[PDB]
């Protein structure tokens, strides 16, 4: 009845509140007619299967609209009048915004955009006509925006000021076109020096701008600055060439930036030039992304990417992980102003394709070579016609058995891992291996543009360094030391500058505080000895007693022991939570996991007097549905899953706590990646999570996600790189500590004077000999005796506390030596308790002669009756059994 | 024995594999074609013609070295029987020692002597088998309709069956598949000649495997009608009962190199002096890559394979140059530098292999005055009078002139000799090797 009514009101949405619509389908827009009169869930989903057609004539009304789901794009269409629940999904439509402010649209990062002109909107408005006019609104306000900046920048105005009003992307390729320009005009003489000075001074003002700006502004800035010393490190070798044939052949091999002066057309008047080589720029808003540091190999892969897309046929790289050959793909893309769709890996997927083919964008594929069979062969062959109707100039192609229109400026991008491709593929693709790239340089521009006074030197040091570790260290599984941990190290190099500066010290706090909690333990001095030898900074402790004094009051309170090897692990997970949301902690079972991070929420709780709230989940126990959500697919009806609930109602904050406290939700079981995969989305710096209705609901900053498991063979390098990875290689305790804590831990779950004998009788003397006695001894179940710790407690300070009722008519004797009896009694049935029965006797001897003749012997079958030391023989009792 | 060899074979390699009915109508054309002694030559005789060219060259020289050991073996006497042990064995370097002491042994220990490897190879088929079978005598000579023509590549049976069919006066059809289109038209044009005959012709058809699954497992005595379909030895295997009801062929890639520059220029009709000597270069260029290509152990370090396609693009790019120059000063640095590092390099994943094609590409594409493109012949710069007819025939008389010489996998490719003969000592070592285990087993 419910999901009847709701499909109901929909499709009347849908179809009957607009007018001349049901002319395609007029049958079945009567069937819908009558069955909302006689009101079914059969076929009305009958209905909306037929009605794909008009679905599909609907997207192809506004093809921007083809890259949602069914059940998303009727949400869409029935939301036609109010105006709303389309700027909340932008985000999938363009990539680069998401939301609308009509006076403009605001981007995915947090950039905003202003029309050029303002749109009239109506309640009788359909979505694509008013979508279409935006698109076009918001290409000629870039457009505009292009023009007039070229006129202030011919002016001669200086680009501090340009840079802070108009987007990004025209101030860039506008600085673009100038700096072509004005190399050409270099090129027809022989002066580079004045050229090379006035973009320094440019680059220095730009500096200068920087380091007192707002975030927005300062990530517009760095976008600007990157591609500003490619242009610097460009006219510097072209200065340095000897003959105008070396300088001639850079500048053939390098982009070059044109503007055609007569052509009346706007979106096809601005070309990029390489070594003689046409691309067609399609001026879309792109905002403040992730810019590439340039590097030669960079512009190599660019010339023949520019190649082989001349003649129609698309790119193709392959080569090994960690070498930059999506990002290289998405930064050529980004570089064209237009944005490339990514692919992570066959209806959906050939959707996409079909969508990408008819909306004349690109495609780029990653890891291609995880696909079975059947659907590698069905997506090659898409693949090989819709390259074929490129290359043939065919307007419409015969792809999936569809008519549909082919754009000429469609490309599909391909990056494999090989250590393939079919071969009609390769007859119709170029294939490109990049080496290794420069770490040497992507380090060097990224600490100029972080203002690292020492960086050439520096990056020279650290990719030294980290290429040392790589070629000395162990060969772990989750040992990664490429690009992405440099880039992740001079990240988080960001918020130390404010206490530690620029220079070496910065760099060497931020690598211990990435690299160090990763390792293990001979890793960990390789590492310490590599960075004494290479770096010159020796390392001062900083300023931190307070947070120690506060975790060693915290240890005190809960009973834990400060040993140094905790205190490490203690710093180092306060340092990773400073800045890292998302922290796996990893170690042996029983290592001291979860004592770790409750002792630093109780000491930073002192510290900072902020209230913490706990959620205590396990991954595994909750399965997915309950712990995220399950459409119930026979009502399309929604139930929060446990997760899903804790941040709903730390979203709605009722009681106000939230916002003044800090929430933590661990996952204390082994890692899934199905069940971390689903989280992706909170993983990065996005900090938003993807529901199966399409909620995007935010996380609080405070709102940290922490991670317990004891093995890393099924986790991801993707989640662990983006994750704060902890490491715990050895346990964080001795036996004495372990010991005293759970006699602790029971004291508080003349008795002065019995907690004093219990605490003096376990004398750490004999019990290390016959602990490593018991540890050569073969257990089934095979357990560390640091697991048997917590039984021989529990079980000998009950057996003491069950018998205090007679403790009170004994001598000091007698009582101690029913003491060390329970003692003994207890630490056989937790140590030898699991091995065989002459083990056991063996083991018995071992206690009586570690323990002194002078205690009392416990024997094989002694026991305590009701108070006399007695033998297990009397206990017997005779038994009859009758005959049946 | 001779199958028990020839199952080995089909064992090594899943384009090898021989069934008992062939082999028994071999037997019988044994008889048929025109005591117990000739009747066992003819047999080998007969065996091996029917069953060498379903074998490459490696195989067929291990098949026919082998062949010739059994029948020695079976009919000489024990001390020919050690000397051919002892040759075969000191071929892989294994038994060392001069054999007992025949010409043409002796003219066999001449060869090895002088490390003449594929010549002693040779001599077994040079002495036994004097008869030899190509193409047209295994299609002429067979009762069956379906025919597969693998080879590796680098190289086509396209041309080799427009030879054959332009021989026999019949309309051949070469069907290139890649699309549902082509699927249809294949299925039409195959539909057609299963009644009105007529030769037709498949090529590549290991990508399209899964249709072969779908179509030629169900689908599978009209004259003058042979379906021929080209595979890749290197490809995906194809279904065993496909295979054991039709014809094997394999192809052989040729050995020369100015056919291969005649083969490429004899295709580039076409812009004017400039372009056409642009194209004359990369053509020259293009074979002598190509023949540097197999070359596996020494010239190179992997098997690239670089089709017309890389050629092509390379074409497409001199033209887009010599268009924007009027100057007259052509780019030499600029179109060494793309045709190293991204035209004939873009799919090459190794160091070693990028530095060796950019010596070659110096080397050819130096644009001196006076270039000695190889030790042979020099092409002068052309002169600035010249139509685009002019040059051509100048460069198509200067051409056929050239003499290819016997080293020419040395002095055309610029090699040392001793790498060579160490490339060839290490195919007679690995035929040595397989023979060896064929006779002890
Ligand atoms: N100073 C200490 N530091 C850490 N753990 C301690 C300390 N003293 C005692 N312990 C022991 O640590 C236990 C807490 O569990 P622990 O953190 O060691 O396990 P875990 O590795 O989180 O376990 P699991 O692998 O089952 O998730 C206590 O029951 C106690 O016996
Ligand atoms: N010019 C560049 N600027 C910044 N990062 C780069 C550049 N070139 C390569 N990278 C690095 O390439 C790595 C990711 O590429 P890759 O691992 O090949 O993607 P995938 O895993 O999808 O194949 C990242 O470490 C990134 O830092």
């Amino acid at each position: 009845w419910v999901e009847v009514q709701f499909y109901w009101l929909d499709l009347y949405g849908i179809l009957g509140e607009n007018l001349d619509i049901q002319n395609f389908l007029p049958l079945e827009t009567s069937k819908f007619k009558s069955l909302t009169s006689e009101y079914t869930i059969d076929s009305l989903k009958m209905i909306k299967s037929s009605l794909s057609t008009f679905l599909e004539r609907q997207r192809r009304q506004f093809p921007r609209f083809y890259f949602l789901g069914n059940d998303d794009l009727l949400k869409i269409i029935g939301s036609g009048k109010h105006h709303d629940q389309v700027s909340k999904f932008m985000k999938k439509m363009f990539g680069s915004i998401e939301s609308i402010i009509i006076t403009g649209v605001r981007s995915v990062e947090g950039e905003v955009l202003n029309l050029n002109e303002k749109i009239e909107l109506k309640d009788s408005i359909q979505a694509q006509e008013w979508l279409n006019i935006l698109d076009t609104e918001i290409k000629l306000s870039v457009f505009t925006q292009f023009r007039d900046c070229l006129g202030q920048l011919k002016d001669g105005t200086d680009i501090e000021v340009v840079v802070s009003k108009y987007i990004f992307q025209a101030i860039l390729l506008s600085a673009q076109v100038m700096w072509t320009e004005l190399v050409e005009k270099c090129l027809q003489t022989n002066e580079f020096s004045k050229y090379w000075k006035e973009v320094d001074m440019k680059i220095k003002g730009l500096l200068d701008k920087l380091n007192k700006s707002s975030d927005n502004v300062k990530k517009k800035i760095e976008a600007l600055l990157v591609e500003y010393l490619h242009f610097n490190n460009v006219i510097g070798q072209l200065k340095n060439c000897s003959t105008k044939e070396e300088a001639r052949l850079l500048w053939a091999k390098v982009q070059k930036f044109y503007q055609k002066n007569d052509t009346l057309d706007d979106l096809n008047s601005v070309f990029i030039s390489q070594s003689g080589y046409l691309l067609q720029y399609k001026f879309e808003y792109i905002g403040i992304p992730e810019r590439l540091i340039y590097t030669p190999l960079l512009l190599v892969g660019f010339a023949t990417l520019t190649d082989s897309l001349h003649q129609k046929y698309g790119g193709c790289f392959f080569g090994p992980a960690g070498t930059g050959k999506t990002e290289t793909v998405k930064a050529f893309g980004q570089n064209l102003g237009r944005v490339v769709v990514v692919f992570n890996c066959y209806q959906v997927l050939s959707r996409l394709l079909v969508g990408i083919t008819q909306i004349g964008a690109w495609g780029c594929f990653d890891e291609f070579n995880r696909l079975d069979e059947k659907v590698l062969s069905a997506v090659s062959a898409n693949i090989q016609q819709i390259q074929n109707g490129l290359q043939v100039g065919k307007s419409h192609i015969t792809l999936l058995e569809e008519e549909t229109p082919l754009s000429p400026h469609t490309a599909v991008f391909i990056t494999l891992n090989p250590g393939e491709l079919p071969e009609n593929l390769k007859k119709s693709f170029r294939e490109f291996s990049m080496k290794s790239p420069q770490s040497g340089t992507i380090a060097e521009m990224i600490l100029q543009i972080m203002g690292f006074e020492d960086s050439k030197s520096l990056a020279s040091k650290i990719v030294h360094f980290l290429e040392l570790l790589s070629s000395k260290c162990s060969s772990m599984n989750h040992y990664h030391f490429g690009l992405r941990t440099l880039k992740g190290v001079l990240r988080n190099c960001s918020p130390l500058v404010s206490e530690f500066g620029e220079g070496e010290k910065t760099v060497v706090e931020s690598l211990k505080r990435v690299i160090l909690p990763s390792l293990g333990d001979t890793d960990e001095l390789v590492f310490k000895d590599e960075l004494s030898k290479i770096f010159d900074s020796a390392g001062t402790p900083l300023n931190s007693k307070a947070i120690v004094q506060c975790l060693k009051d915290a240890g005190q309170r809960s009973g834990f022991s400060m040993s140094e090897e905790f205190l490490k692990k203690c710093m180092q997970f306060y340092y990773m939570q400073k800045t890292q949301q998302a922290l796996i902690l990893v170690g042996k079972a029983g290592c001291g996991k979860t004592a770790t991070w409750k002792t630093v929420i109780d000491a930073m709780a002192i510290f900072d007097g902020h209230a913490n709230v706990v959620y205590v989940i396990d991954t595994k126990v909750l399965t997915k549905e309950s712990l995220y959500g399950s459409m119930l697919k026979a009502t399309l009806e929604w139930r929060d899953g446990l997760f899903t609930s804790i941040l709903r109602r730390v979203n709605d904050d009722i009681t106000g706590t939230f916002k003044n406290s800090r929430i933590w939700v661990v996952f204390d079981s082994d890692l899934d990646p199905e069940y971390v995969e689903a989280m992706n989305s909170v993983l990065d710096d996005n900090k938003i999570l993807t529901l199966p209705n399409g909620e995007r609901l935010p996380i609080p900053p405070n709102f940290r996600i922490l991670f317990e498991t004891d093995n890393l063979d099924h986790t991801t390098p993707a989640t662990i790189t983006r994750c704060g990875l902890l490491w715990f290689s050895t346990d964080v305790c001795s036996i004495s500590s372990k010991i005293d804590h759970l006699l602790n831990k029971s004291y508080e779950a003349e008795l002065d004077k019995l907690k004093d004998l219990i605490s003096d009788s376990f004398d750490m003397a004999s019990l290390t000999n016959i602990f490593t006695c018991s540890n050569d001894l073969v257990h089934i179940l095979g357990v560390r005796t640091f697991n048997k710790l917590e039984t021989a407690v529990q079980l000998a300070v009950h057996l003491i506390s069950s018998y205090r009722q007679w403790f009170q008519n004994l001598d000091d004797k007698s009582l101690k030596d029913v003491i060390t009896l329970l003692i003994k009694r207890s630490l056989l049935y937790a140590l030898a308790g699991d091995s065989t029965g002459e083990s056991q006797r063996a083991f018995i001897q071992t206690i009586n002669t570690y323990f002194g003749h002078d205690s009392q012997e416990l024997s094989d079958y002694s026991t305590i009756v009701i108070l006399s030391f007695s033998s297990f023989c009397s206990e017997i009792p005779s038994v009859s059994l009758e005959a049946h | 024995k001779i199958f028990s060899m020839l199952e080995k074979f089909g064992q090594f390699h899943w384009f090898y594999g021989i069934s008992i009915g062939q082999f028994l109508s071999c037997f019988k054309r044994v008889f048929i074609k025109k005591r117990v002694d000739e009747i066992l030559w003819l047999l080998y005789q007969e065996v091996y013609c029917q069953f060498s060219t379903a074998l490459d060259k490696k195989f067929k020289m291990i098949m026919a070295m082998t062949m010739f050991c059994l029948y020695k073996f079976d009919i000489e006497s024990e001390q020919y029987k050690e000397a051919v042990l002892t040759m075969i064995g000191v071929l892989s370097e294994s038994s060392d020692g001069v054999p007992k002491l025949n010409d043409d042994l002796r003219y066999l220990w001449d060869y090895v002597t002088t490390k003449s490897y594929i010549s002693a190879l040779n001599w077994f088929k040079n002495e036994f088998f004097v008869d030899e079978w190509n193409i047209a005598d295994v299609v002429a000579n067979s009762e069956n309709n379906y025919f597969t023509m693998a080879s590796e590549r680098d190289v086509d049976g396209t041309f080799k069956l427009i030879e054959l069919a332009k021989a026999s006066k019949e309309s051949l059809k070469i069907i290139p598949l890649g699309s549902i289109e082509n699927l249809n038209y294949a299925q039409e044009e195959i539909s057609k000649s299963k009644i009105e005959g007529g030769w037709i012709l498949l090529q590549n058809i290991q990508m399209s495997l899964s249709w072969v699954k779908t179509y030629l497992h169900k689908h599978v005595e009209h004259e003058k009608f042979k379906m021929f379909m080209t595979c890749h030895l290197t490809g995906d295997k194809l279904p065993a009962p496909l295979l054991q009801r039709t014809d094997r062929v394999v192809y052989e890639d040729i050995p020369g190199i100015l056919d291969t520059v005649k083969d490429l220029w004899g295709s580039q009709f076409f812009s004017g002096v400039w372009s056409v000597y642009c194209t004359f270069l990369l053509s020259w260029f293009h074979a002598l890559i190509t023949a540097r290509t197999r070359l596996v152990p020494h010239g190179f370090s992997k098997k690239y394979y670089f089709n017309d396609c890389d050629f092509q693009f390379a074409s497409v790019y001199l033209e887009n140059v010599l268009a924007t120059n009027s100057t007259n000063n052509i780019p030499w640095a600029q179109v060494r530098d793309h045709i190293a590092t991204i035209v004939y390099g873009g799919k090459i994943d190794e160091e070693k292999d990028l530095e060796v094609v950019a010596k070659l590409c110096a080397h050819v594409f130096c644009g001196s005055d006076n270039l000695q493109i190889v030790p042979g012949v020099r092409i002068p710069q052309p002169l600035l009078q010249q139509s685009e007819e002019e040059e051509r025939a100048r460069l198509t008389a200067i051409l056929s002139n050239t003499i290819e010489p016997a080293d020419s996998l040395s002095s055309w490719l610029q090699l040392p000799r001793e790498s060579i003969l160490d490339y060839e000592r290490l195919q007679a070592k690995e035929v040595a090797s397989s023979t060896e285990q064929l006779l002890q087993e």
